[PDB]
């Protein structure tokens, strides 16, 4: 799902813009998310917009 | 804010909510009666900005008030380069009535200096990932161009910035976009960007550059 090359891995603007991610976290905004998909090494799919849900 | 405290109730009253869908994105800062300043890439075709707030909530609240703007401009270089001029103007349709908890703050025309401390808040995630109830506040001293070149190359451009990055991890964070750094109480910066976690040991948030902005500022303004 995320698209991270429109991204900067240098720096990620500071708006809430919530996204899931299939992890179970909420990421702040999509940047993000793909800021811990380069710092964890592992691919993250967006399960939906706004924060998780519970269970 | 990252290992900030509770801002003094309406002790930061320039600061303006933006909210859509009950949900802040960005704060702005309140520099004319009609006019709020905030970051370009909290941008929407038309906001309701909350003035006045503590909690976010506006009927606990006495002398909020939740405004209409249809108006804004972004600064016509924003994003050219990447993440550069990170400025915008909003013009609200009708100009609010000052008071004890709405008020304009003037903007710095000198840069910023290297070792100033400096107060920024807003309502943006906290150090454990959670939203405060109430506004928050903390101080962080602006890094000279040299550390924020290093730090943000090639990222790095006049238009930007650095302050914090202590071994006390204080910073802004995510929904902090578009909010005040005040130096020696003027609007020095707005929030604008970082690195992932916020509050990093060693690396400072990054501002608008507002004193390079100065002739735009009030010719759009004046116009």
């Amino acid at each position: 799902t995320p698209n991270c090359r429109r991204y900067s891995i240098h720096g990620c603007n500071r708006m809430y813009a919530p996204v899931c991610g299939s992890d179970m976290s909420t990421y702040a905004n999509e940047c993000t998310l793909c800021m811990k998909i380069r710092e964890g090494g592992h691919n993250i799919k967006i399960i939906k917009n706004g924060p998780c849900g519970a269970s | 804010i990252i290992n900030g405290e509770d801002c003094s109730p309406h002790s930061q009253p320039w600061q303006a909510a933006l909210v859509m869908e009950n949900e802040l994105f960005c704060s702005g800062v309140l520099v004319h009666p009609q006019w709020v300043l905030s970051a370009a890439h909290c941008f929407q075709n038309s906001y309701t900005i909350g003035l006045g707030l503590h909690s976010l909530e506006a009927d606990q609240e006495p002398g909020s008030q939740m405004v209409e703007a249809s108006l804004s401009v972004r600064h016509p270089e924003y994003n050219r380069p990447l993440l550069a001029n990170d400025l915008m103007l909003i013009k609200l349709d009708e100009s609010v009535s000052e008071s004890d908890t709405i008020r304009s703050i003037s903007i710095a025309s000198q840069c910023p200096t290297a070792g100033n401390s400096c107060l920024v808040s807003g309502w943006g995630l906290l150090a454990n990932g959670r939203m405060p109830t109430v506004l928050q506040c903390v101080n962080v001293s602006v890094v000279s161009e040299e550390v924020c070149s290093k730090l943000y190359d090639p990222l790095y451009h006049p238009s930007m910035f650095c302050a914090g990055g202590g071994h006390d991890q204080k910073d802004s964070c995510n929904g902090d976009s578009g909010g005040p750094l005040i130096c020696n109480g003027y609007l020095q910066g707005l929030v604008s960007f970082g690195k992932a976690p916020c509050g990093q040991v060693g690396v400072p948030g990054v501002y608008t550059n507002l004193c390079k902005f100065t002739e735009w500022i009030e010719k759009t303004v004046q116009a």
